[PDB]
């Protein structure tokens, strides 16, 4: 349940936008294809 | 008195386990008065219960307006019966000066308001068996939105069975009678839902009056819109609004109760429509069941919040709120969509011009300052706009140039708000493929569902 | 003579055996019931009025008087039966603290707090059985709310020019009184009752930084204050809130299982944010399949995969439903996603190829791949929340939205059908990092309450 | 034919 119990007395990545995924090489092999295509 | 059982008790259980250990024994304990806080509308059927007296006393009244030919002698004598009425009422615990308050009025408007109302020349002509009668039509008319101080009489309050009467006649014979009847269709249908809340009941009646006037209503936007005939959108809304919140809350009980009511989801969806953009209904919809949140139409209002929703949304005392779609794009392809449920569009064509505001209001963000006047067919396609007259009346109304009668200078588009300080707002507008739709179905049929 | 002894505790401040927790006292109200058996209600309130030392209090006086009908008239056998002594008590124990001046109010503090858990978790379980007893939901619970609303109410700071510094038992009390009530209204479904609550707190403080308050009390409230904000769909200001109460648990298994209810919070609104934890610190508060479940959700929106975002929420939607975390995330998720996936277009089109025009058409290929399967499309002829808002084909909306967000630097060309970013090779520069961006545009209520 | 920005108007 999501009401406390009693109890009387970094957690982020500083940075993701700076690793291999399948999605991505499949958007870049799109990318290049669009590319010679055009 | 408190309720006192076997089975209850044994399933509620004891406050500790071996009382008898602590040197507690058995007493059988005498029944006391059920707490002020645990008293607790009916959501089930009960049969038609009338007094003799006062079946009596409505029938002599029937009489009376069947004889008497004049209207102010006709009035004047219903209106002393109906003080000595209230009075045997009272005395019987049928009215008060709690009670169970049960309406017996047979007719679709009470007898003594037929003749009230003939004094008052406040009966319409769909209420006249003729236009040139003198007497309002006891098989016609219908009883007016109360607006008074003593309590409502039985006689004055039609049961759920002639309430559903009521609207069958309603949907039956006067829906084609809009959008003239927008006025008289309005105050009787509030008048129909207060008949319910005078009697406290919440049954199956009441619920298939609630949904079928909220159809009206969504029916009736449109109507009157297409047609440019000036109602007040407002008091239209207003009550729409208010019998979907009587439907969640009758829905709700019914759920405590074990019940289900086959109609649900279909004004569920409606519901997260009135408010399009409170946080509140996406609230509420989520603790709902999965066959509530997972059905269509349910599913089919919930993508229309979703692409509705605007980061840039600019009104007084609205927060505005993080990531938000945006996708005026999708909610013209939705639109147009054949499954779209016509009724439902009919309640989306209210957002028509907010969301075309902006579309305009965000893609000129995007222009730089060089950019040419974007042309009115790239503009027309893309925010659905009925005709090259509509588009051109949008751009006046938020001073947006225009360049050769046929462009638009999105740069010159000043204000931040679909709302202007001193200004009405701009008239309200539709959707030419919904008007298509319709005239391909029936009022009745959409009603009906 | 048991009564006369109870009372003479009573009438001076002595409350060790008035509470309602027969695990305590059941065996002083069992002699108490014995002896008391036989007087009627009118010789119980003489035993209460003509008791030597007895304060000359209404309240006060009914307050004993209801415990003496309680002792007398309880049923250990039945809580159902015993309920209306019970909770006619509890309310008469709660007017006795109204009066900021009351008699023994200080005395009787530890008893409202002690009586007050004792009822809440009661009422809890006779709403359970409301079909039963014929009482719409939360009658019970809503009651008791009711109750210590009125006690809320009450509380007012001293003035501004106090002659000591004491704090009175309603001012330490206060966050307390506050967290109990808005669990209450949690527990209900009317969260939005928690706005009041809310809004009349600090005013009533007479503690002038926030941070004064029991440290508990204070992750609770910021836990209950994150998720009102969030179920009006603020999420800056529930994350503020949520990240801020976690810090400070971080500084019992009790414990561990409150980081987790923030953490089942504060992943998905950090997420909409474009924040990401750092799985390694929450391994003590969260399960494997838990940080795994998160991860493929973290995966699906770091590279920008609409349709993986749609079928994660797909296949979460019952618990995700059950936090009020579906709605809010399909909602504001999608244009963090749709970022990171222009994102890595412009890194190969624009930083890499140099190219700082992009065509609609390139973007459709690439939002096809993304989105895939629309409502439109064949194999899914009925709409779901999971199809029925993204589409390849808006694809001018996709890049005005994400630039009207700050998300993304560029100008639209829509009669040439291309989109213009800066002339660059720092992507930084075309695509500004997501949390600052939306922070700037979306500030949020700050963490110091006050 | 460059990228102007409108940080300004935006925000």
């Amino acid at each position: 349940d999501d009401e406390f119990e009693d109890f009387p007395i970094n957690i982020w990545e500083e940075n993701w936008d700076d690793v291999d995924d399948d999605f991505t090489n499949e958007l870049k092999a799109e990318l290049d294809r669009y590319k010679r295509e055009n | 008195y408190m309720i006192n059982d076997a089975k209850t008790i044994q399933l509620v259980g004891p406050l500790i386990s071996s009382p008898d250990n602590l040197g507690f024994q058995k007493r059988s304990h005498k029944a006391r008065e059920l707490p002020r806080f645990l008293i607790n509308p009916q959501l089930e059927k009960r049969a038609f219960v009338q007094d003799p007296w006062d079946k009596a006393n409505q029938e002599k009244m029937i009489s009376l307006e069947e004889s008497i030919d004049d209207l102010n002698e006709l009035y004047e004598t219903l209106k002393k019966m109906r003080n000595t009425e209230r009075s045997i009422m009272e005395e019987k615990g049928l009215v008060d000066k709690a009670i169970v308050f049960q309406g017996t009025c047979l007719d679709m408007c009470p007898t003594f308001e037929r003749s009230r109302r003939n004094v008052e020349y406040t009966v319409y002509s769909y209420e006249k068996n003729q236009p040139n009668d003198k007497k309002a039509s006891r098989t016609k008319a219908l009883k007016v939105f109360a607006r008074p101080a003593a309590p409502p009489l039985p006689s004055d309050v039609r049961p759920p069975h002639i309430l559903v009467k009521t609207l069958d006649y309603i949907v039956d014979n006067l829906l084609t009678t809009l959008p003239e009847s927008e006025g008289f269709l309005w105050d009787r249908m509030r008048s129909i839902r207060q008949d319910f809340t005078y009697q406290n009941y919440s049954g199956p009646e009441a619920v298939d009056c609630n949904e079928r006037i909220v159809r009206i209503h969504l029916l009736i936007l449109h109507i009157m819109v297409k047609s440019n005939v000036e109602f007040s959108l407002q008091q239209e809304l207003e009550q729409l609004h208010k019998s979907l919140i009587t439907l969640s809350e009758i829905y709700d009980d019914v759920r405590s109760s074990g019940g289900t009511c086959p109609n649900e989801a279909e004004f569920r969806a409606y519901a997260l429509l009135s408010k399009i953009r409170d946080p509140q209904y996406d609230e509420n919809i989520q603790r709902l069941p999965k066959h509530i949140f997972q059905d269509k139409l349910v599913q089919m209002a919930l993508c229309f919040r979703r692409v509705i929703s605007n980061s840039a949304y600019t009104e007084r005392g609205f927060v505005k709120t993080e990531n938000c779609l945006n996708f005026y794009a999708r909610f013209f392809q939705l639109m147009q969509s054949p499954s779209l449920p016509l009724l439902m569009g009919f309640f989306l064509q209210m957002h028509l011009t907010d969301i075309r505001f902006y579309a305009l209001r965000a893609l000129s963000h995007t222009l730089n300052k060089k950019h040419k006047p974007i042309p009115f067919i790239y503009l027309e396609n893309m925010l659905l706009f009925n005709n090259r007259q509509e588009i051109i009346e949008f751009c006046n109304y938020y001073s947006i140039e225009i360049i050769n009668g046929d462009a638009a200078d999105l740069k010159t588009l000043q204000h931040y708000s679909h709302k202007l300080s001193e200004t009405q707002p701009l008239k309200k507008t539709y959707l030419t493929c919904l008007e298509r739709r319709l005239q391909k179905t029936t009022y009745k049929g959409l009603i009906n569902g | 003579d048991m009564a006369n002894q109870l009372l003479d505790e009573l009438a001076h401040g002595n409350f060790s055996h008035l509470t309602l927790n027969l695990s305590q006292n059941g065996r002083e109200i069992a002699i108490l019931q014995k002896q008391l058996t036989g007087f009627d209600d009118k010789q119980l309130e003489t035993f209460v009025e003509q008791h030597p030392a007895m304060p000359n209090d209404t309240r006060f006086k009914i307050m004993c008087t209801s415990f003496l009908n309680y002792a007398r008239d309880v049923d250990p056998w039945s809580a159902w039966s015993s309920s209306d002594l019970i909770f006619e008590f509890y309310q008469c124990l709660i007017n006795c603290l109204i009066n900021d001046n009351a008699p023994h109010i200080e005395m009787l503090i530890p008893v409202a707090t002690r009586e007050t858990e004792f009822i809440i978790n009661l009422a809890g379980k006779l709403d359970s059985f409301h079909l039963q007893l014929h009482t719409r939901s939360h009658q019970f619970l809503s009651h008791i709310s009711s109750i210590l609303s009125r006690l809320f109410n009450s509380i007012k700071p001293p003035r501004g020019n106090a002659s000591s510094t004491n704090i009175p038992g309603k001012q330490r009390i206060l966050l307390y009184l506050v967290n109990k009530l808005n669990n209450i209204y949690f527990r209900i479904e009317s969260p939005q009752l928690c706005s009041n609550i809310f809004k009349n707190f600090q005013p009533k403080s007479m503690l002038a930084h926030f941070n004064e308050y029991q440290l508990d009390q204070q992750i609770e409230y910021r836990y209950l204050l994150g998720r009102y904000y969030l179920l009006n769909s603020q999420v800056h200001n529930a994350f503020v809130q949520f990240n801020e109460a976690f810090q400070s648990l971080l500084n019992n298994q009790a414990i561990t299982r409150n980081g987790t209810r923030i953490l089942n919070y504060m992943i998905p609104t950090g997420l909409i944010l474009g924040k990401m934890v750092k799985w390694g610190p929450l391994r003590p508060f969260l399960s494997q399949e838990t940080i795994d479940n998160w991860s493929v959700l973290y995966k699906h929106v770091r590279y920008g995969n609409i349709q993986g975002v749609s079928l994660w929420l797909r296949q979460n939607e019952r618990h995700l439903c059950a936090r009020q975390l579906l709605i809010v995330l399909l909602e504001k998720l999608p244009m963090v996603t749709y970022r990171n996936l222009i994102k890595t277009v412009i890194k190969s089109w624009t930083t890499e190829w140099g190219q700082n025009k992009l065509p609609y058409s390139l973007i459709e290929r690439v939002l096809q791949l993304s989105i895939g399967p629309t409502f439109e499309d064949p194999g899914a002829q009925e709409i779901t929340i999971y199809n029925g808002i993204h589409s390849p084909k808006n694809v001018e909306n996709v890049l005005v939205t994400l630039i009207n967000l700050g998300l993304l630097r560029a100008n639209c060309f829509p009669q040439l059908q291309l989109c213009v970013v800066k002339k660059t090779t720092m992507i930084q520069e075309i695509v500004p990092p997501v949390n600052e961006r939306i922070t700037k545009m979306f500030p949020a209520h700050s963490h110091v309450l006050w | 034919l460059e990228y102007s920005d409108n940080e300004q108007e935006i925000q």
